[PDB]
């Protein structure tokens, strides 16, 4: 499928930035998670980045650490996550769905088999948080053989050799984290860049798009809202909707 | 791109977020540089000798092998400043940090010996040291916590995950990714992402080098086997390294069997786990069917880790080293035996190695064998634990 | 009639009931014999090296003397097997007992380090060891009590007198009088009746011998002064002996000042007591006007003894050695300072010596001086005591 | 004075052994101690051996250790002991009175002065428990200059050189602890020998006299009786009297 490419094409023709939220699958439970996700989409999410709960999330700060706790506390397993993903795609045919994974969960039952399952349920991309480009070969190979975009992080400490590698190896979009980076990425024909650097307000989205990025990823601010409204599932959704709408508004200009 | 091979066969690698890769590359370059620098080597040798007390004794233990054809020596890392082998490599890593112009130290610990070694090295060498320690460990290691603080270290409790060594390990890595321009991560075992398994081995290899020289002096030949416990792998690889190319010398690593392998409550991933990716390395793990990292178990806090360094996994795979397990009860007996019959109180970690050597002797008491056990630490820290057990079991 | 002089000027002698005199004469003869016996010397050297870990490091402490013209080295008896200097002379005494055909060991202890050293030596060498310890000490030294018992020693509590070290000392002597055909009394300091002050010195003199060789190697000259704490006198005389004839080298002994000399709660008889006869020797005592032996006091259990060995009293009298005191608070500061700035946790006994050297430096910071402090032991045993104080004083 | 010599002369002319009890001065109090002592004499004690409470009694077993505790518990001091001794001698002019001392109490205010005070109050001998013959010179000199007999212990592990020394140096009586010892002592013209080796019954006294000793010293059995009857001062005296009479009976034959 060409979900990312189609999205970017539509956004480029509407002179529009992407806004992409992250949430943890099954936080704070499976049913509520499904409803959370439907609220994100209904409120203007251009794409999703979805985490699978893992015992040892090395790249995550406390916000998402606690999201994982909440999910485990509900007994959420990877197989249950794949069930959810299938249900999500069945409801929403065009929205790009990316996973944020830890390597062991991809490697566990075989790398090829993991990516094959992603393709079966209609996932579009996989970012493996603890696999640098240096170790990425078997992951990006399996991803591409199963029509999944392998997503790479371009960090703020990147160099030119890294920029060429990310540009060459990545698909769907480049996960950013400046104009040196954005222009070199384009020069190197990298997948369109999404800024993901602590983006938690509408201006950030605007500022990202202006710098020449294709959009912005809100890797944490969403789970904060989940976190603050646990006792009030109803209000949770309202705040989620409110936030996403604002963020999405900022991308039309 | 690296200067040195990050892998031992299939095992090892650099499984960290992209952001940490410059830190690892920097460290590798500084290490390669340092290893060629006679001035660095002199400095390291000076600290090992005049501060830590090397060389350590090699003690022949006659009482415990009486009436058998086993001759048993103990390599006395229990006598090193700090009370365990951990001190050796912290001195080298502390010098590396300085060479890199870093002024702060991060270190994980569970039991606490590495934390104390990290703190003492930091006190001596003028680095600001923070220790991440699972809250569960902080609770149980008040003594070591206080030693660290006396030595000016900040102990930071870790409540994430299962609030233990693994999560402590995770926390240290998280911090380092954001602070590595100022802070060095002083990893306390021969595991994690390259270049740590290599650095830790090279900064522990004097154990085996001294052992070899000492056994040639006293016995006129190499040992039949050298035996060491395996928590993450540093003391064992430190003992093994200089013997790898001596093909007649057996290399025996001892993982904790806990309440028994069949109970699932152990810390023996090399022989009873399966390969996974965690803590920046591809290595045997204790993991759930689904690929979540399991909690390990051992009476000995120092061995209670659900993985193992990649060089050990490799040496096993090619048959160069053999790995066994020793249960809590076996380790406790070895602890009591050494106290009673040689007047040495061993760390419960080291007691696992001793227990396996005693098994080699007792199972085949007319077999002629010259054994060396790496006595990785002293067991003052364990006297309460042992007391509580002996009292609860009724002795 | 004796082979060797029982006195150091006016001090010393053999003030025991007649029944114990053959035991003392026997021991003296065995010692004189042993000292001429290369086989005994080889055996003793073997144990010191390969079991206890000698030679011990001499560590230069740069951080704590920064900005002054003091160069300070620490003689690292804290690294000896057992964690204190006590281990040296127990190995020699244990061999003497064997040479005499004795199969049992009696030993007094308060703090517990000597008891532990006595127990470990007995475990190694196949002697049956009983430790007399004032009940008051047993109560406060559960850890050391358990180490001794783990090592197979019988700990016997003493309720007589004030139920402490002195009474423990008394108890050991009582037992020995009736059992000396089978048992050797392993006295743990350089005091009591001849020949103990002489034997203990000679079996501790390697401290000073090594120090001399180490300081010549590193500095090309002898020290200006060597500084040691004084409980009964063994670690100090062990450091001093090889320097006595080097008249340029100052010999400084540090008695515990307790809450302050003027409070009367201290353990500084050499400078603040008066000569009496007790524990088989004529020596300075803390005593009442009536001639009853007083209770001493120190934060440090190892220094809490109301007398001192006769050689120290003699060396003072002729001006060869100088004796000072250090209070509890001074010792505590020195303890904290060494932990923080050198990464070494010293025994609170040894902290008294360190505190005096730090005073020498701070009082005259442009005075050029090369000092050695005998760091008689490590301070793991003291971490609770120090914790409780720092917490109660509010740090 | 010649109290010991006169006693032995009288006992030799009555073919009679000496019986000598030990008690701790001021155990369990000064007044009761004075009454205890008067009971010993009234019941047949030939002489007394009197201890002065000391902080660190190296030569004493638990029986007498506890006697010292009892005395200290009553605040008994050496000066008070000398007051008692004066009162005792004032009541009883001929009975030999020996002290059992620890060296520090003799050395404390000067050895000569101690012995001078002993002479002033009418003491006849001093045994210093922790001074062997090897260290005895200043003690036996001061003793003799003040008409006090220095008493020496002849232990069961004695040799011939020791027997000559004890014989030469001792006066009043030799504190024994066999026929080799007793005859050599006489051969060497030693002070008459008293056996003091755990003598706790009338037969012991008999057996001592038969071996050729001049009598027996009951170094502990007396304090046992004090110990057993603390709650009953009246009965204490009765038992004391009973015991001493028996012991003394055994010495007439
Ligand atoms: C005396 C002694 N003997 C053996 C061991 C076993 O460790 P090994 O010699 O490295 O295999 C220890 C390990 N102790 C730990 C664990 N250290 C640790 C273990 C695993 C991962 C990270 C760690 O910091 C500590 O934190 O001090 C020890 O103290
Ligand atoms: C580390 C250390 N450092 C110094 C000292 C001071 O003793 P010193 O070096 O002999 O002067 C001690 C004394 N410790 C005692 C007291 N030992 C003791 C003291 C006095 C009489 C009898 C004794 O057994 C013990 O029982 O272990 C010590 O442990
Ligand atoms: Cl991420
Ligand atoms: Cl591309
Ligand atoms: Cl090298
Ligand atoms: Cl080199
Ligand atoms: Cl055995
Ligand atoms: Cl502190
Ligand atoms: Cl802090
Ligand atoms: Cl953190
Ligand atoms: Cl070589
Ligand atoms: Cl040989
Ligand atoms: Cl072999
Ligand atoms: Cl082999
Ligand atoms: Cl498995
Ligand atoms: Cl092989
Ligand atoms: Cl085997
Ligand atoms: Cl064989
Ligand atoms: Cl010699
Ligand atoms: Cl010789
Ligand atoms: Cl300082
Ligand atoms: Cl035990
Ligand atoms: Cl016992
Ligand atoms: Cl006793
Ligand atoms: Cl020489
Ligand atoms: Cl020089
Ligand atoms: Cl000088
Ligand atoms: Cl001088
Ligand atoms: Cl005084
Ligand atoms: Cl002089
Ligand atoms: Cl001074
Ligand atoms: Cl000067
Ligand atoms: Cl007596
Ligand atoms: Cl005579
Ligand atoms: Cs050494
Ligand atoms: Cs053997
Ligand atoms: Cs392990
Ligand atoms: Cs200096
Ligand atoms: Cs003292």
């Amino acid at each position: 499928m060409e979900r990312y490419e189609n999205l970017f094409a539509q956004l480029n023709d509407r002179r529009e930035g992407a806004f992409v939220p992250f949430v943890t699958l099954g936080d704070p439970g499976i049913e509520q998670s499904l409803k959370i996700i439907d609220t994100l989409i209904d409120a203007g999410a251009d794409a999703l980045e979805l985490g699978v709960p893992f015992s040892d999330p090395l790249a995550d700060g406390p916000t998402i650490q606690n999201a994982n706790l909440r999910a485990f506390a509900a007994g959420v397993t990877p197989a249950q996550c794949f069930e959810m993903l299938a249900l999500i795609r069945e409801k929403h045919p065009t929205i790009p769905i990316g996973l944020l994974m830890y390597a062991n969960l991809v490697f566990n039952n075989g790398i090829d088999a993991f990516y094959a399952r992603c393709e079966q349920v209609g996932v579009d991309s996989v970012l493996v948080a603890d696999v640098p480009v240096e170790e990425s070969a078997p992951f990006r190979q399996a991803a591409l053989r199963h029509n999944i975009a392998p997503i790479f992080i371009c960090p703020p400490n990147a160099d030119d050799d890294l920029l060429r590698q990310v540009a060459s190896y990545g698909r769907g979009y480049t996960y950013l984290l400046l104009h040196h980076l954005i222009e070199k990425l384009k020069e190197y024909h990298a997948a369109p860049a999404l800024q993901g650097f602590g983006i938690s307000s509408p201006e950030q989205v605007s500022a990202a798009v202006r710098a020449g990025a294709a959009g912005a990823i809100s890797g944490s601010a969403i789970v904060k809202i989940i976190e603050k409204n646990l006792a009030s599932p109803k209000q949770m959704l309202a705040e989620l909707r409110s936030f996403v709408s604002a963020m999405k508004a900022a991308s039309r200009a | 791109t690296t200067l040195l091979n990050p892998y031992f066969g299939e095992f090892g690698g650099m499984y960290v977020p992209q952001i940490l890769m410059p830190a690892l590359n920097q460290l590798e370059e500084a290490f390669v540089s340092a290893q060629k620098d006679p001035e660095f080597q002199a400095q390291f040798a000076d600290l090992l000798k005049n501060y830590a007390g090397r060389p350590t004794a090699l003690t022949k233990c006659q009482n415990i092998t009486a009436g058998t054809r086993t001759t048993l020596y103990l390599k006395r890392e229990d006598l090193l400043h700090g009370g365990a082998h951990k001190t050796n490599q912290v001195l080298g890593q502390a010098l590396l940090a300085k060479r890199m112009g870093k002024s702060e130290i991060i270190a994980e610990t569970g039991a606490g010996a590495h934390g104390v070694a990290s703190a003492l090295a930091s006190a001596l060498l003028g680095l600001k040291c923070r220790i991440y320690m699972g809250a569960k460990d902080v609770e149980r290691q008040s003594p070591n916590v206080f030693r660290m603080r006396l030595m000016g270290a900040e102990v930071i409790p870790v409540h994430s995950g299962s609030a233990t060594l693994k999560d402590a390990c995770n926390e240290a890595l998280r911090d380092w990714s954001g602070s590595y321009e100022t802070a060095h991560y002083m990893l306390g075992t021969a595991a994690g992402p390259h270049p740590y398994p290599t650095i830790v081995r090279e900064f522990q290899r004097m154990i085996g080098e001294e052992t070899k020289a000492q056994i040639l002096d006293k016995e006129g030949r190499l040992p039949d086997a050298v035996i060491a416990c395996v928590g993450g792998g540093s003391n064992a690889i430190g003992m093994f390294a200089d013997f790898i190319n001596d093909t007649s010398v057996g290399l025996i690593g001892v993982e904790p069997g806990g309440h028994g392998i069949e109970t699932g409550e152990h810390g023996a991933p090399l022989k009873h786990g399966r390969v996974g990716i965690y803590f920046g390395m591809k290595a045997p793990m204790m993991q759930t069917a689904d690929g979540q990292i399991e909690e390990s178990y051992s009476i000995s806090a120092g061995l209670d880790f659900p993985s193992v360094g990649p060089q050990h996994a490799y040496l096993n795979s090619i048959g160069r080293a053999d790995y066994v397990s020793i249960t809590d009860d076996e380790a406790l007996e070895a602890f009591k035996t050494l106290c009673r019959h040689e007047g040495i109180i061993p760390a419960l970690e080291s007691s696992h190695a001793l227990a396996h050597a005693l098994k080699m002797m007792r199972e085949q008491p007319e077999k002629e064998q010259l054994l060396v056990v790496n006595l990785s630490g002293r067991g003052d820290k364990d006297i309460f634990t042992v007391h509580d057990i002996l009292k609860a079991r009724g002795e």
